[PDB]
């Protein structure tokens, strides 16, 4: 019955923000703009400056 | 060390400001000390805590 | 345990696939999962009661 049947379990354990990134989401990169207050996003590092 | 009386005031104010700035790196029990990092990973009700 | 690296991961399809009985995330929301970058993703799979 339910609770005793075999179950295929997959976990997705990943580390966040200590090393250079290698697995990234499907978001298209944009151009680089300098000398302007912008909302940058470097490998998921969201910020403003 | 003739002007230690004024140097003490300057040092005390600078040290207080430095401690206040350094307090922004503390998690205080949160997953991260970066507001952008918390907002990037978590949806509103989990991020609110 | 399988090493996942140097690839673009689209978790949107996995989230949308209703065949999964349990889709629970702990340190990230599944909706935001498509906007993050990880230095390593380790997928562990097994069959348990």
């Amino acid at each position: 019955g339910v609770g005793y049947q075999p179950y295929r379990v997959v976990v997705l354990s990943f580390e966040l923000l200590h090393a250079p990134a290698t697995v990234c989401g499907p978001k298209k990169s944009t151009n680089l703009v300098k000398n302007k207050c912008v909302n940058f996003n470097f490998n998921g590092l969201t910020g403003t400056g | 060390s003739a002007l230690g009386k004024l140097q003490d005031v300057v040092n005390q104010n600078a040290q207080a400001l430095n401690t206040l700035v350094k307090q922004l790196s503390s998690n205080f029990g949160a997953i991260s000390s970066v507001l952008n990092d918390i907002l990037s990973r978590l949806d509103p009700p989990e991020a609110e805590v | 345990r399988k090493r996942i690296s140097n690839c673009v991961a689209d978790y949107s399809v996995l989230y949308n696939s209703a065949s999964f009985s349990t889709f629970k995330c702990y340190g990230v929301s599944p909706t935001k999962l498509n906007d993050l970058c990880f230095t390593n993703v380790y997928a562990d799979s097994f069959v348990i009661r």
